[PDB]
């Protein structure tokens, strides 16, 4: 019993580039506070 | 059904020099009231009964000195409407009391709502999707936390900035001296995103204007464009190979490109509003606890960030007693913090 | 601890740009 | 265009200058006077040079009390002597 | 109680309403003066 | 494919699933009530409900079992002190354990809707399509919205059949579940009146019947439909987003200000409270009460009940915390034991002094003596070389009235400058630094935090009604506009109403 | 200093030493910077608000758009038309040239201006100075928000480098 | 050819109007004296 | 330094349940024809 | 589609997908219901704030 | 009457130097008189 | 109050001033529009 709504999702390279790069800034920056 | 609804619809959306539409009922009185409280209070009206200042032209001040000033702190948060219990009716009282500020601010930001409507409106009619409205949800959410947030939670409307230059800059460094505000990471986004959105301004349209196609004779390159032309202006192909080669990446999908401009300055101005949200209860980022049990223990131990609260323990002394008059902090020459010789 | 952490994680922030140069998505002309 | 009448036209317009010449100075003048006459102090209820403090005080009359703040400041207004 | 703030209040309420009503008085008037020509 | 950002639209047009995401998000949310109840349940202190109440440990979700009646543990202690009783089974351990209980049901039932998503019910009868008729929707859930609204009222705070809710007297003091009845009159719109909580709900509840029942009967004119998109789920989402984030502005502000729901001993005080000296001026009365009627100094502050004396102190001052400084308020100034009883400062003149205390905006603040008539008398300087209001100078002593250090007095400058920088804060208590580890820094209140929370979550709740409204309306134009776009359309003066064709 | 704090130290002891806020080369300076993080999302918005479309709503609407097609990916015409009526037809731009050398320049003159702000400050001709500047009729001074302003300054100044000044004016 | 009032004419004369009153008003304070 | 000592597994896991998420679409992007 | 006991049930309350009434319909008595409700908040608002005060309405923790 | 009878060159020219002559008179009275500091 | 006669006095002459110069065009306008 299929259901029709399924949708393929897609990441391409640059935005795994651009999402790793905030994600490590974010880090960079709070990290200090998490340490306080 | 042609009804009066309809006839009036016809009437406000009509291709006139200044589009008025639905929105523009509230738009413009507010925007308009708004604006003539700032420029009236600035031009004739004191905050010597509130502040101890002198505040407008009449008194002597400059465009950079003028204000209008934020209520008594005895006021707290009232609303003082014209009719309202504190000024009774009297509009010389009224403007004593400080009922412009809030004047201001309340017509400001029902104003700025209508603004917002504006191009929710407009886009609708044209045919365009609305991402201008949703960019300027950011001057919005920075004007609600700082005018209104922030003063909600401290004591009174008093603490809010005043709509003035120099106002203006005795709340930076308020902030400063109080809240430690240049220490909060949520400041920081915001100045990221402010800086890096000029950033971007300046590097699109110089890369644009340095990429054009000669498209005509003259040394003048504006009049070579048509704006009903199919084509690209400047080429997308050379600029991504000079930025490509100049600095490692370079755009390459032009969507992408213009959604990062909307992007990167919007994001940033809405993480500096929640910072200032929390200020408006006093969880500021003050300190580093590590440093201070350090620096406690170890009277050699020295960093910027240690330097930088001296400075704010001076603001905070040397400003509070005539920035805070209500207070009445009457503080003797031997309890001021002061270094060697000055 | 904290300092093995600030520089792991510059750390990878000095690769990730290495990867985003040299093991970029080409862009391809159409 | 939008249909009223193009801005360069009215403004190189005999007819608009004949007006304007007197609307223009006639608002100047009566901004002027509005100062000049000593109204906008009292409209306004902003001291003049002379009625910041009394003559020996160096106290702000500062508002302290949110519902009697209209009768503080007729009381600071009275001891000006 | 009638208190001077709950005058007040009416005061506030009854000069808003005129000042929509003569508002949308005036923005009816003149649509229906100058309509679109369809 | 479709983009990370956009993975949950295949819900948009699969009722079935649609309410198997709801049901797992139900799912989670009272799993996080259940699990955050038994976290604070084995780290809740409760031997002292004076001077380590609920709001000094860090507690979030105790304070909001206790405001509708939920007040005891099994293990049998409750929070205003008892031993002894017996909850029964709507103990602080039952309520936790009913959340866990509700949270797997409903992970089965989310199961069930993801696998049988194709139920005809979902399906249009005359297209076959798959359609919800939200406008039908809106007031069967409004209609049960008012029944239960109104039952809240009529029952539970009423104590007709429940236990009614937390009520205190104006100070704080004895706290205690009460049935409550309802205030008709216009003090029922007193935000510190319990009885207009009760009146609202009843009422409320009945208008929400009533609109209820006008909702399930009465169809959506033509006009609303088309301009709502009341065909579009996402109209729904948008609005309900905006009362959202209302109401959410309206939680915070009633934390922030106080009001009847938002009590004292359950959340802490309120900054205002310090600002106004509100505890201080009820604590000098009842001294001055004594003094009138005839006890001696010792006597009359020996009266004051600590738990009163703790109110006047800045440390549970909401407004003096940090963004950073985690943990409940005992990890930084300490766990407060006793009140050392009011300290009372006097020249060598023999006059007293007073302190000035320290408002909420000052991380730090200098220490100043004034006489009664707020004349300058003494001070801790910082420039030595020309002092002349220096403790030394001035022969500055304090005594203790009332508390541990009652009939007390000291002398030597040192001490006595120790005790004027601690009476900056209000009151002075000693407290246990060592159990916890306590670095002497100011922390916020769950009152301060549920504030900070629900502000942030309001304003960022507001670009998500902005962003779903703009879906909504715009939903024709949300992949790009139409490629043959008229330039007359876009230029001045071809149409006389813009965007109206009909208007050449 | 190369450091976030000490970024934070230059700043505050500027003020101090120089009321740099108070200076017309530093108002240009956040005129700059603000206009330009103003207009970066105003060209963003409306570019975006007037893409054509060539996409379904699964997709991103960034796939309609290929590297180094001869076709522009946007209507300025339509954007030109959104905007026009915004404010009014004359204040805005449909030469897509001369919008984009505006955006170029504003905040590279703004940020001159700043550059020249410090670099006139570093030989101490500082912003204005309106200390004390209203009097009224007896000689009393009338505070003015910049007097409040010289109050934070002077907290600055006495603490800044708490032990590196014997003699009372700190003339460098 | 042209109406003279419009809706643009009533926009240019709620800010016209008060600015050039406002300019001879403040005219006026540059010879104020203490 | 007393910092405090969840900052380190908070870091850890700021930086780890992120980065994983981006690291599993695209590898599952990469897959796809 | 798959049908169920309980589907069937609640069949006629999502039948009517889409069915409006005739032009404006009750909008008018809409409006005077959202107009009540701007004036009644508006009255709580000023009450908390204090602008508006009510004899034997103490906005204080001193009700109680 | 007729628009177009005043060049605009000399309608710009005079509006300008109106503006120099106000701005100047504000410049002027940062010297004298109030907020003088005098 | 006198000087609020004195204030407006030159505002009043200059509307009327300017209907003279103007009311022939005007009652045209509104003629057109009807
Ligand atoms: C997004 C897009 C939006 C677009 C813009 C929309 C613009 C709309 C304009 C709305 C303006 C709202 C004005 C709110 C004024 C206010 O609040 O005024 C405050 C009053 C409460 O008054 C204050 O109350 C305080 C506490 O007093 C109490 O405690 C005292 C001391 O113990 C005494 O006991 C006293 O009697 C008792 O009243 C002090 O008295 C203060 O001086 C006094 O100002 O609340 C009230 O009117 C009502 C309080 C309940 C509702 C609050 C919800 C709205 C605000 C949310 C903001 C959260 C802020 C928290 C910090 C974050
Ligand atoms: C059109 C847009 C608009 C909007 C949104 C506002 C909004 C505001 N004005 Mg502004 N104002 C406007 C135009 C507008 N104004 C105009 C054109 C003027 C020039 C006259 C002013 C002059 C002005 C002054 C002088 C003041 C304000 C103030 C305010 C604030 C309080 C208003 C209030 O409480 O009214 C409440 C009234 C309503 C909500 C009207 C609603 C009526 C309902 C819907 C119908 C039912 C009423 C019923 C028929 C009457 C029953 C009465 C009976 C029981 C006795 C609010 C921000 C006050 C302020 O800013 O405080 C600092 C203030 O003092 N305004
Ligand atoms: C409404 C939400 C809420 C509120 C108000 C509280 C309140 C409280 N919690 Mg509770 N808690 C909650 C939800 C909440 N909690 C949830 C969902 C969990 C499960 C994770 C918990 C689990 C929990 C534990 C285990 C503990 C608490 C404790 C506490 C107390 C101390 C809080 C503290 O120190 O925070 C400190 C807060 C911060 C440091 C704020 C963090 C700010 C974030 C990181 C910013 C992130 C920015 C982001 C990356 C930027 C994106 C940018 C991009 C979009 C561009 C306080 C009473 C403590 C206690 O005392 O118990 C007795 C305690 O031990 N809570
Ligand atoms: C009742 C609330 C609610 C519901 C049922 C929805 C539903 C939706 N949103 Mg909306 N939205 C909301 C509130 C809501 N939203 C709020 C408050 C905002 C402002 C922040 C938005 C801003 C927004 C934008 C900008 C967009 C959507 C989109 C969508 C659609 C796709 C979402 C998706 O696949 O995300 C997938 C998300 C992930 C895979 C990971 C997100 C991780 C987040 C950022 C951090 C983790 C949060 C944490 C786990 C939970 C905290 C809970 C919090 C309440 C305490 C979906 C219809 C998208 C859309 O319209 O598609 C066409 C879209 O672009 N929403
Ligand atoms: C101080 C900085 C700053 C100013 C002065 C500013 C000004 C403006 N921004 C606008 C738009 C925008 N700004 C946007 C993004 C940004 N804007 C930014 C920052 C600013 N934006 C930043 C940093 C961003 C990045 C996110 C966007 C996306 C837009 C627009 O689409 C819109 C535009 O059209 O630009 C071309 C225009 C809105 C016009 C309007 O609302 O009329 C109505 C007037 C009203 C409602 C009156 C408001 C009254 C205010 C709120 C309070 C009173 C203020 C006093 C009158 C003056 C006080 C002055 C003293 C403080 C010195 C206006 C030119
Ligand atoms: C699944 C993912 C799980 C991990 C994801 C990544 C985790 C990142 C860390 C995020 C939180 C960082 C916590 C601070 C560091 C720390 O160790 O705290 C540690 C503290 C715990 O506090 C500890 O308590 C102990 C006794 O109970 C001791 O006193 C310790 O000294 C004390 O540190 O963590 C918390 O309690 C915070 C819990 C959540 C509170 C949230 C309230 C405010 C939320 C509003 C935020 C909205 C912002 C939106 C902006 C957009
Ligand atoms: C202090 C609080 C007060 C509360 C509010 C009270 C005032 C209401 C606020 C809104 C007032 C807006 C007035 C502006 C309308 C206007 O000037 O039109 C001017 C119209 C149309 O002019 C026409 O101009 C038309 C073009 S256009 O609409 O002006 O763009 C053109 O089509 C037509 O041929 C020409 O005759 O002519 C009139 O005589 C209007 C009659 C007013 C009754
Ligand atoms: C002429 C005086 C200019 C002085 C400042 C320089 C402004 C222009 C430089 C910005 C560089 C941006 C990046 C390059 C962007 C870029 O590549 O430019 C390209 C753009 C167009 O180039 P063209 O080749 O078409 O024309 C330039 C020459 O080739 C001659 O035709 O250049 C210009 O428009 C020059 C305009 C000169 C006239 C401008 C006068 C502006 C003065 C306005 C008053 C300001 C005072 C403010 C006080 C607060
Ligand atoms: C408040 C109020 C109100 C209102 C009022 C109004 C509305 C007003 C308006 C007003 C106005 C509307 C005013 C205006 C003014 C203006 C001015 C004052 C201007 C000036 C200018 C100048 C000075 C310029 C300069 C310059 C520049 C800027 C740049 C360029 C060059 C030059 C140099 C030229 C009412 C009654 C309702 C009620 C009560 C309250
Ligand atoms: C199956 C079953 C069962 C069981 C159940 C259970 C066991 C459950 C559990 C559940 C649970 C146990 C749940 C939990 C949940 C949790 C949650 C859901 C959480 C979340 C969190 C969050 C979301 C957070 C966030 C954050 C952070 C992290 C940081 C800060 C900021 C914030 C706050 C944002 C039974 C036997 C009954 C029977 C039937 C079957
Ligand atoms: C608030 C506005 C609600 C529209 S109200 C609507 O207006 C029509 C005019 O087209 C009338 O014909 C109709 O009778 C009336 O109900
Ligand atoms: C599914 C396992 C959960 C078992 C929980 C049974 C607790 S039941 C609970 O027990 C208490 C004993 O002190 C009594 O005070 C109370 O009356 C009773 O309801
Ligand atoms: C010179 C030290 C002894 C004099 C009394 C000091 C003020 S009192 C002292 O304050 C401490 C916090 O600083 C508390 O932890 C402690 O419980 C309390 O006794
Ligand atoms: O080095 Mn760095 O800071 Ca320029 O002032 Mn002098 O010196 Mn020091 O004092 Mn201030
Ligand atoms: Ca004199
Ligand atoms: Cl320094
Ligand atoms: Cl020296
Ligand atoms: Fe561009
Ligand atoms: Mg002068």
């Amino acid at each position: 019993e299929p259901n029709p709504n399924r949708q393929p999702v897609e990441l391409n390279r640059t935005s795994l580039y651009l999402g790793l790069l905030l994600i490590l800034v974010l880090a960079l920056l709070f990290s200090s506070y998490f340490f306080n | 059904e042609r009804g009066w609804f309809d006839i009036l619809d016809d009437w406000l959306k009509r291709d006139r020099f200044v589009f008025v539409g639905w929105s523009g009922i509230l738009l413009f009185p507010c925007a308009y009231l708004a604006l003539g409280g700032w420029l009236t209070g600035t031009t004739f009206v004191t905050s010597w009964y509130t502040h101890g200042l002198a505040s407008s032209y009449l008194e002597g001040c400059n465009f950079l000195t003028v204000a209008v000033s934020t209520p008594a702190n005895s006021m707290g948060h009232s609303l003082l409407l014209l009719w309202g219990p504190e000024a009774q009716g009297d509009f010389t009282r009224w403007c004593q009391l400080g009922g412009l500020w809030t004047f201001i601010a309340l017509h400001g930001a029902f104003g700025l709502i209508g603004f917002m409507l504006r191009q929710f409106e407009i886009a609708r009619l044209v045919g365009v999707r609305p991402y201008n409205a949703i960019a300027f949800s950011a001057p919005i959410a920075v004007f609600v936390s700082v005018f209104l947030i922030y003063p909600l939670g401290q004591s009174s409307w008093f603490f809010a900035p005043s709509f003035g230059v120099a106002a203006i800059f005795r709340f930076l460094l308020f902030f400063q001296g109080f809240h430690n505000w240049t220490l909060n990471p949520f400041h920081m986004m915001g100045v990221a995103g402010v800086l890096g959105g000029a950033l971007l301004c300046a590097i699109h349209g110089a890369t644009v204007e340095n990429t054009l196609f000669q498209d005509g004779e003259g040394a003048s390159t504006f009049r070579a464009f048509n704006p009903t032309q199919a084509e690209e202006t400047y080429s997308m192909v050379t600029a991504n190979r000079f930025w490509s080669q100049i600095f490692g990446i370079a755009f390459s999908n032009k969507r992408w490109l213009h959604f990062f401009m909307l992007f990167v300055p919007v994001t940033g101005l809405w993480m500096s509003a929640i910072g200032v949200v929390g200020l408006a209860l006093n969880l500021r980022s003050y300190d580093f606890i590590s440093q201070e049990i350090r620096a406690a223990e170890d009277p050699e131990f020295e960093t910027f960030y240690t330097k930088n609260l001296l400075l704010n323990e001076g603001i905070r002394a040397w400003m509070a007693p005539q920035d805070q008059p209500h207070e009445n902090f009457v503080f003797p020459e031997e309890v001021l913090p002061r270094g060697n010789a000055l | 601890m904290e300092t093995i952490t600030y520089v792991f994680i510059f750390a990878c922030i000095i690769a990730l740009f290495f990867f985003a140069i040299f093991f970029r998505e080409p862009p391809r002309i159409t | 265009t939008t249909g009223e009448r193009p801005f360069s036209d009215i403004i190189t317009s005999v007819r608009y200058w004949v007006i304007h010449s007197i609307t223009i100075p006639a608002l100047f003048i009566a901004g002027w006077l509005f100062v000049s006459t000593g109204l906008a102090y009292d409209v306004f209820g902003t001291p003049r040079p002379d009625s910041y403090y009394a003559q020996e005080q160096r106290s702000i009359p500062l508002v302290t009390d949110r519902f009697e703040a209209k009768q503080q400041v007729e009381t600071f207004l009275e001891q000006l002597k | 109680t009638i208190t001077p703030s709950l005058k007040g209040f009416f005061i506030g309420l009854l000069s808003g309403a005129v000042v929509l009503g003569l508002t949308f008085a005036v923005l009816i008037a003149i649509s229906q003066i100058d309509k679109v020509q369809r | 494919g479709l983009p990370w950002y956009r993975v949950h639209t295949v819900l948009i047009n699969d009722p079935g699933r649609l309410i198997a995401a709801h049901l797992m998000h139900t799912a989670l949310v009272a799993g996080w009530a259940g699990s955050m109840a038994l976290y604070e349940l084995a780290t809740f202190d409760p031997s002292d409900p004076v001077l380590n109440p609920m709001w000094r440990q860090g507690m979030f979700v105790l304070p909001f079992m206790a405001r509708l009646g939920v007040t005891g543990s099994w293990s049998g202690w409750s929070i205003t002190g008892e031993t002894g009783i017996d909850p029964g089974f709507w103990s602080f351990e039952g309520v936790a354990l009913a959340h866990i209980v509700l949270s797997g049901l409903l992970f089965l039932a989310a199961c069930w809707h993801w696998v049988y998503w194709d139920l005809e019910l979902f399906r249009d009868p005359r297209t076959g399509e798959p359609a919800l008729d939200l406008p039908k929707m809106f007031g069967i859930h409004l209609f049960l919205a008012g029944l239960l609204c109104f039952g809240f009222g009529a029952f539970h705070l009423t104590g007709l059949f429940g236990p009614g809710m937390w009520v205190s007297d104006p100070y704080g003091l004895t706290g205690s579940v009460q049935p409550v009845a309802p205030e008709w009159g216009p003090d029922g719109f007193n935000p510190y009146n319990p009885g207009g909580v009760v009146a609202h709900h009843i009422a409320a509840g009945i208008v929400g019947i009533i609109a209820g029942l006008f909702h399930i009967l009465v169809r959506p004119p033509q006009r609303l439909y088309k301009a709502l998109r009341m065909g579009n789920i996402e109209t729904v989402l948008s609005s309900s987003i905006a009362a959202v984030f209302f109401a959410a502005f309206v939680v915070a502000g009633t934390m922030w200000y106080g009001s009847a729901t938002t009590p004292i001993e359950l959340f802490g005080p309120t900054r205002y409270q310090w600002d106004s000296s509100y505890f201080q001026q009820e604590i000098n009365r009842r001294v001055q009460a004594s003094l009138a009627s005839g006890a001696t100094l010792e006597e009359a502050w020996s009266a004051i009940p600590e738990k009163l004396a703790f109110y006047d102190y800045i440390g549970n001052n909401p407004a003096k915390g940090g963004l950073f400084r985690t943990g409940p308020m005992n990890k930084g100034d300490g766990i407060a034991q006793a009140w050392k009883g009011h300290a009372v400062f006097r020249n060598k003149e023999g006059e007293e002094l007073f302190v000035r205390r320290m408002p909420a905006f000052f991380e730090s603040f200098p220490v100043i003596l004034t006489d009664k008539n707020g004349v300058v008398k003494a001070d801790i300087p910082f420039r030595r070389a020309e002092s002349k209001y220096s403790f030394e100078q001035q022969g500055v002593t304090v005594s203790f009235y009332g508390g541990e250090l009652n009939g007390q007095t000291f002398t030597d400058p040192p001490t006595v400058k120790s005790y004027a920088r601690k009476a900056i804060f209000g009151e002075i208590f000693e407290f246990d630094t060592e159990t916890l580890n306590s670095d002497g820094i100011f922390r916020t209140s769950p009152r301060g935090w549920f504030t900070f929370a629900h502000a942030v979550f309001a304003l960022l709740f507001f670009f998500g009604h902005i962003w779903h409204g703009a879906r909504t309306l715009f939903r024709d134009v949300f992949s790009g506009i139409d490629p043959e776009l008229s330039p007359e359309q876009v230029e001045w003066g071809f149409y006389q109403k813009v965007g109206d064709v009909t208007t050449r | 200093p190369l450091g976030i704090s000490g970024t934070f130290n230059f700043m505050i002891v500027f003020q101090a030493e120089h009321n740099i806020l108070m200076h017309p080369f530093h108002q240009l300076g956040v005129a700059g910077v603000f206009g330009g993080a103003l207009f970066c999302a105003m060209h963003g918005s409306l570019v975006t608000s007037s893409l054509i479309r060539e996409t379904t709503e699964t997709e991103s609407a960034n796939y309609g758009y290929k590297f180094g097609q001869e076709e522009e990916t946007y209507n300025i015409v339509a954007a030109h038309g959104y905007f026009g009526r915004l404010i009014f037809q004359y204040a805005s731009f449909n030469n897509s040239r001369s919008l984009h050398f505006f955006l170029a320049a504003w905040p590279v003159v703004g940020v001159w201006f700043a550059a020249l702000g410090i670099s006139t400050m570093a030989f101490n001709l500082n912003g204005f100075n309106f200390n004390h500047s209203v009097i009224d009729a007896k000689g009393n001074v009338i505070n003015t928000w910049a007097d409040i302003i010289n109050r934070a300054n002077l907290g600055m100044e006495v603490m800044h480098e708490r032990n590196a000044h014997n003699f009372p004016l700190d003339l460098a | 050819s042209y109406p003279i009032f419009t809706v643009r004419w009533v926009a240019v004369h709620t800010l016209a109007v008060p600015t050039i009153f406002f300019l001879g008003a403040i005219a006026a304070m540059q010879f104020i004296q203490r | 330094m007393e910092v405090n000592q969840l900052g380190l597994i908070a870091t850890a896991l700021f930086v780890l349940v992120p980065s994983v998420f981006l690291i599993i679409l695209y590898v599952q992007t990469e897959s796809q024809q | 589609a798959r049908r169920t006991w309980l589907g069937d049930i609640l069949r006629p309350l999502n039948s009517e997908y889409g069915k409006v009434a005739p032009g404006w319909g009750t909008t008018p008595l809409m409006a005077v219901f959202m107009g009540l409700f701007l004036v009644f908040l508006l009255i709580i608002l000023e009450i908390y704030n204090s602008t508006l005060i009510l004899d034997g309405v103490n906005v204080s923790w001193k009700a109680l | 009457s007729e628009g177009g009878r005043i060049p605009l060159w000399i309608v710009a020219t005079v509006a300008g130097m109106g503006v120099i002559v106000i701005v100047g008179l504000f410049f002027y009275g940062a010297y004298a008189g109030l907020g003088s500091s005098l | 109050d006198w000087r609020v006669l004195v204030v407006l006095l030159p505002v009043l002459l200059a509307a009327g001033w300017a209907v003279r110069n103007i009311l022939p065009y005007a009652v045209k306008q509104v003629q057109k529009l009807l």
